[PDB]
């Protein structure tokens, strides 16, 4: 995350953190429910096996809120591709259910027609991750969490170099310097409504990160409610 | 209208009838007032944790 702020105690219960082999966060990930974790499709990718750290929010140390969970089941969209990083979603099922506490908690999947006329005609939304806080830098080892304003979806196509699909949506400033990047991919955006927080989008790319003239572009997850129903109920 | 303040809901509005009906995510159970949703257990998705 550029800019934007650390993630308080109990502020971002539902942020997911997929590691790799030696710990590493490469991915963030959405808490469904105690077995579901909602990711970006291209995550699947930048690792071989890769596991589940909820209530986490600084990696340099155990405080001992912290869990993994081992990854049961993997679901990746069919129709995902590379090429156009169009349908970039995924549903993880646990082996082990999630223990809710402190820092850990679900987001709630909302209603297709309402979220769409209510939640994202809202302002804003909010994206978090422990992704890079500059474009070159590194990996955060904080929690961060950035308010995105919505952005119009026309001034969105016409400032990007790549088609911007009815499962994508861009969020940010035009400007000011601040926006989700490379590690966040995955992890959650929310929209606040009555201060309960609703999943509407996956991090999933951008042209670089906080750059003038271009937007964060997130799945729009009300484009596939069905989906991630069926793949938490079969 | 749901199109009126989300038609009093606290959370998802459905003009069903002409009229308003309120329901709830997983977790929640509609009030009695049929507009405010009632937490089931101590961690109801999309809340920030206090403790
Ligand atoms: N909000 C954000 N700003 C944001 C959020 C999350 C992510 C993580 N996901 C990715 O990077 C997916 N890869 C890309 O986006 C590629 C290719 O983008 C073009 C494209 C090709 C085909 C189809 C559709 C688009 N861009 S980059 O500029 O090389 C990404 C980067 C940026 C900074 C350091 C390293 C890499 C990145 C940026
Ligand atoms: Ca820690
Ligand atoms: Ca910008």
């Amino acid at each position: 995350i550029v800019g934007g702020q650390e993630c308080k105690d109990g502020e971002c219960p539902w942020q997911a953190l997929l590691i790799n082999e030696e710990n590493e966060g490469f991915c963030g990930g959405t808490i469904l429910s105690e077995f579901y974790i909602l990711t970006a499709a291209h995550c699947l990718y930048q690792a071989k096996r890769f596991k589940v750290r909820v209530g986490d929010r600084n990696t340099e140390q155990e405080e001992g809120g912290e869990a993994v969970h081992e990854v049961e089941v993997v679901i990746k969209h069919n129709r995902f591709t590379k090429e156009t990083y169009d349908f970039d979603i995924a549903v993880l099922r646990l082996k082990t259910p999630i223990t809710f506490r402190m820092n850990v908690a679900p987001a709630c999947l909302p209603e297709r027609d309402w979220a769409e006329s209510t939640l994202m005609t809202q302002k804003t939304g909010i994206v978090s991750g422990f992704g890079r806080t500059h474009e070159k830098g590194r990996q955060s080892t904080r929690l961060k969490m950035l308010e995105v304003p919505y952005v119009d979806r026309n001034s969105c196509k016409l400032s990007s170099s790549f088609i911007i699909t009815q499962n994508m949506f861009c969020a940010g400033y035009d400007t000011k310097q601040e926006d989700a990047c490379q590690g966040d991919s995955g992890g959650p955006h929310v929209t606040r409504f009555k201060d309960t927080y609703f999943v509407t989008g996956i991090v999933s790319w951008g042209e670089g990160c906080a750059r003038k003239g271009k937007y964060g572009i997130y799945t729009k997850v009300t484009a596939f409610l069905k989906w991630i129903d069926r793949s938490m109920k079969t | 209208l749901c199109s009126l303040d989300n038609g009093d809901c606290d959370q998802f509005c459905h003009e069903e009838q002409n009229s308003v009906v309120c329901s709830c995510a997983r977790g929640y159970t509609l009030a009695d007032n049929g507009k405010a949703c009632i937490p089931t257990g101590p961690y109801p998705c999309g809340k920030q944790t206090l403790e």
